RNA sequence: CUUUAAAUCCUUUAACGAGGAUCCAUUGGAGGGCAAGUCUGGUGCCAGCAGCCGCGGUAAUUCCAGCUCCAAUAGCGUAUAUUAAAGUUGCUGCAGUUAAAAAGCUCGUAGUUGGAUCUCUCUCGGCCGAAGCGUUUACUUUGAAAAAA
């Protein structure tokens, strides 16, 4: 993406999914992008900010889009671990 | 499926020699049957003497005559029936007078609405049909 | 003008969608072809690349349509192919136009051999098939120009490929699974992973998002 | 265009009906 | 029976990640299929992977990134010399760019820039990309 | 047996569509361009493009560090900058295949006489070749395919036995003097 | 009479040599494939055209001519052979449920293919030619030798 001057030559950089880290086509519209709320950890509130994770048309389909947002979600702090 | 080995050449190649006899043109070309059933004997053109004068009937979707020519070809001796191509050429043309014929076009195959006809006539009397149809040349006296 | 219905439609014409590729980022569909018309402007030129009359057996004839074939797109790196079928050939390539506008993929350039300048090539060998036509597009060194069959080269030419070259395979002289399968070949270029594309995405906001407050505050 | 069109449209399969389409963009 | 086993591990690889997996499962282990994975996750293809030890054939439980779009052996591992080796990656290989043959040289199993950079030909194991 | 040489060698090759309105329109652009007499002269224009990128892209192959490369790539470059048609600025393999048909039909005898005034237009310099008007440096060129090279660039004079560099009235203006 | 063994040849110099610059460019086409007219007149499934699909049965974009136009151009058409097209011979690289196709079935030798596994032996001067059965190889990569055109 990068020509030999180092200047990057690319419209645009597509997003990958965020579980088999496979790029999700511009009309592949069964992707989702979640946001998932921050919570504080005595208040139990929204902060704002949020942690994004895209899945592709092809797990959804599958139906492992589940499995992969509890796997992404427990790999960050937002579910319990086990 | 196909054997892929490190010594399976000589089966790769008798299986392709093989099979290839099963290709029409392959066959045709080499097993040399189509040569010797060729009337002008594997030549492009070829000079005949005009048995007659015929005309044959077009295949049935589209309606005329074609004026064709039977002849006799000179090194052969064979029987062709050759289309002489243009309107008024077979005027042009009388009995017993050497042609050169070429193909139809089609290699043996019959061209057009023509039925059994692949064969065409070049020249009449030593002198080209075009030559006749444009007036540039007459019929030697 | 033009009264959007859409989300995208009116977050596009109030003049808070910065490009087109944000759109493809995010996968949306476009439904209005009038955010097309805005963001690529008079850079797209349209052609028809084929007019088809189908028929319909009836009992007292037959119902006779036409299918346009139209390929579109900015000579620049966006392409799109549309087919619409209706009784009258005008309002058929008016249709294929709009759908057409609606399809607009980007296109991926990339490199033959080393990367001097701007990409002239596909990134790599591409396949794209549309029911027993396979087409496939290779690299070319610079300055070989789009070796391929008219319909495949037009759209690669509209696609704003500078030279490639193309192999085809099946029942191609149905034009319209042709045009298909190309334009399939080229839209595999952006969701091809290579080594470079290799880096963690960093996740920015939906449009949805980040003008939602605009969105409720009509 | 317009008089291809209706060329075309009044025998979409006559005598005149490659010729309609191929002039109509080629 | 099975034969060429670097061709199942190989297939393996690629039907699980065709799938989206995170793992796989390959046995029989072998020193070829060890090599190759090795020169696979040196290029970042593969990521890390443990040899279990069963005492007759060892398995391998490999990790996997979504980085490799195929994985490929060639059969017969046909004998490529040095000038011929530009025509197989023009027919293996989806671009200069990226890609690579592993060839079993006598050298070791290493790529095919590596193979010329040492200056040695020899059998076309495989390639990824 | 004979002391001959049989050595020939076709220079153009027929386009594989003869019909086609894109390609047909870009030869007669270039023919109007140029002044050229058919569509023959950008056929053979383009086949020398054409062995010239083939072998650049074979050179491009090879090893950087391979003495055959450098030695014939380097031979290459040196001779199409030669002929100017390629830039010193920009002498590497990779340059080669931007070059165009345009940039060796800029090099004929007829585009560098055109350009340089000593016509009025492309065809009057193409019929000014034919008749011997046009000299470079001290020998009278005839050709106007002639590909003038960088050096002999600022040398395209106006010969010295034509009324136009020389002074020697020609067969019409003598005749039409000879009844004053 | 340069050229050449007398010499016609290119080259050179000179005398004539162009305004329908008459010092007159042709060959094949104009429905699609495939570039270019549904303009005019004739013929009326006839004559013929058409590689293929198809035109012609009194308003033929296709025949016969006129005009006009496009394709190559001192060159264009045609007929057979052949190469690419042909991934329609497929090693790369085809196909075999129903389009052509898996043997009725199973044993079987040749053939092809084959699981894991191995990291004072030796001489002139305290890095050197000789001397190698390392278990022969297929291999890779160097080195001589592979006519000239």
């Amino acid at each position: 993406m990068q020509n030999d001057a180092g200047e990057f030559v690319d419209l645009y950089v597509p997003r990958k999914c965020s579980a088999s880290n496979r790029i999700i086509g511009a009309k592949d519209h069964a992707s989702i992008q979640m946001n998932v709320a921050e919570v504080d950890k005595v208040t139990g509130r929204f902060n704002g900010q949020f942690k994004t994770y895209a899945i592709c048309g092809a797990i959804r389909r599958m139906g492992e889009s589940d499995d992969s947002i509890l796997r992404l979600a427990k790999a960050d702090g937002i579910v319990s671990k086990n | 499926g196909k054997c892929r080995g490190l010594r399976t050449a000589r089966k790769l190649r008798s299986h392709r020699r093989d099979q290839k006899w099963h290709d029409k043109q392959y066959k045709k070309a080499h097993l040399g049957t189509a040569l010797k059933a060729n009337p002008f004997g594997g030549a492009s053109h070829a000079k005949g003497i005009v048995l007659e004068k015929v005309g044959v009937e077009a295949k049935q979707p589209n309606s005329a005559i074609r004026k064709c020519v039977r002849v006799q070809l000179i090194k052969n001796g064979k029987k062709i029936t050759a289309f002489v191509p243009n309107d008024g050429c077979l005027n042009f043309i009388e009995e017993n007078d050497e042609v050169l014929v070429a193909g139809f076009g089609r290699k043996g195959h019959a061209v057009g609405d023509i039925p059994g006809v692949r064969f065409k006539v070049v020249k009449v009397a030593n002198v080209s049909l075009l030559a006749l149809y444009k007036g540039k040349k007459e019929r030697p006296r | 003008e033009w009264m959007p219905v859409t989300k995208l439609g009116r977050l596009v014409k109030d003049m808070k969608i910065k490009s087109l590729e944000e759109i493809y980022l995010f996968s949306l569909p476009i439904k209005e072809s009038e955010i097309i018309d805005f963001f690529l402007g008079a850079s797209l030129k349209d052609e028809v690349l084929k007019i088809m009359p189908v028929q319909k057996q009836t009992r007292a004839g037959q119902r006779t349509r036409f299918k346009a074939f139209v390929a579109i797109g900015d000579y620049n790196g966006h392409v799109g192919l549309g087919v619409k079928c209706s009784k009258e050939v005008a309002t058929a390539i008016r249709g294929a136009i709009i759908l057409a506008k609606l399809s607009i993929v980007p296109v991926r350039r990339g490199y033959w051999g080393n990367k001097i300048g701007k990409p002239h090539t596909v990134p790599c060998k591409v396949t794209g098939r549309c029911g027993s036509v396979l087409v496939r597009l290779i690299p070319a060194p610079r300055g070989t120009g789009i070796v391929s069959a008219p319909v495949p080269k037009k759209l690669l030419m509209m696609a704003g490929i500078d030279d490639c070259y193309t192999s085809a395979r099946g029942c191609t002289a149905t034009l319209g699974n042709f045009a298909k399968a190309t334009f399939d070949a080229i839209s595999k270029t952006y969701s091809y992973l290579t080594p470079d594309l290799w880096k963690e995405t960093v996740f920015t906001k939906s449009p949805y998002q980040e003008f939602t407050d605009h969105l409720v505050k009509t | 265009f317009s008089e291809w069109i209706d060329d075309l449209e009044a025998d979409p399969k006559g005598k005149f009906a490659q010729n309609l389409l191929k002039k109509l963009t080629g | 029976v099975r034969m060429n086993v670097l061709a199942d591990a190989l297939k393996s690889i690629n039907n699980a990640e065709k799938r989206g997996k995170r793992q796989v499962l390959i046995r029989p282990c072998s020193k070829v299929i060890v090599r190759f994975l090795t020169v696979m996750m040196k290029h970042g293809y593969i990521g890390e992977f443990e040899i279990i030890d069963d005492h007759r054939a060892g398995k391998i439980v490999v990790n996997l990134t979504g980085r490799l779009n195929k994985c490929g052996v060639i059969s017969p591992r046909f004998d490529v010399q040095l000038k011929d080796l530009e025509k197989w990656q023009n027919n293996l290989l989806p671009s200069r760019q990226f890609g690579f043959i592993v060839l079993t040289t006598s050298a070791g199993i290493m790529d095919h820039e590596e193979a010329r950079r040492k200056h040695t030909g020899g059998k076309i194991l495989g390639f990824f990309f | 047996p004979v002391a001959r040489s049989w050595v020939c060698r076709k220079t153009y090759v027929t386009p594989r569509r003869p019909f086609e309105k894109s390609r047909l329109d870009q030869e007669l652009k270039l023919i109007g361009e140029y002044g050229l007499r058919n569509k023959r002269e950008v056929w053979r224009v383009k086949f020398t493009l054409a062995k010239i990128r083939k072998a650049a892209r074979e050179l491009l192959t090879l090893d950087e560090k391979d003495p055959r490369r450098l030695f014939e790539g380097n031979a290459l470059l040196r001779r199409l900058v030669r002929i100017g048609v390629l830039d010193e600025g920009k002498m590497k393999l990779d340059y080669i295949l931007g070059l165009k048909i345009e940039d060796f039909l800029e090099r004929r005898l007829q585009t560098q006489v055109f350009k340089l005034g000593l016509a009025k237009s492309i065809h009057h310099a193409r019929v000014l070749i034919r008749q011997r008007h046009i000299r470079v440096r001290k020998q009278v060129v005839n050709i106007p395919s002639f590909i003038v090279r960088l050096d002999s660039q600022k040398h395209i004079d106006f010969s010295l036995r034509s009324p136009y560099g020389g002074g020697r009235p020609g067969r019409v203006k003598r005749k039409n003097a000879k009844k004053g």
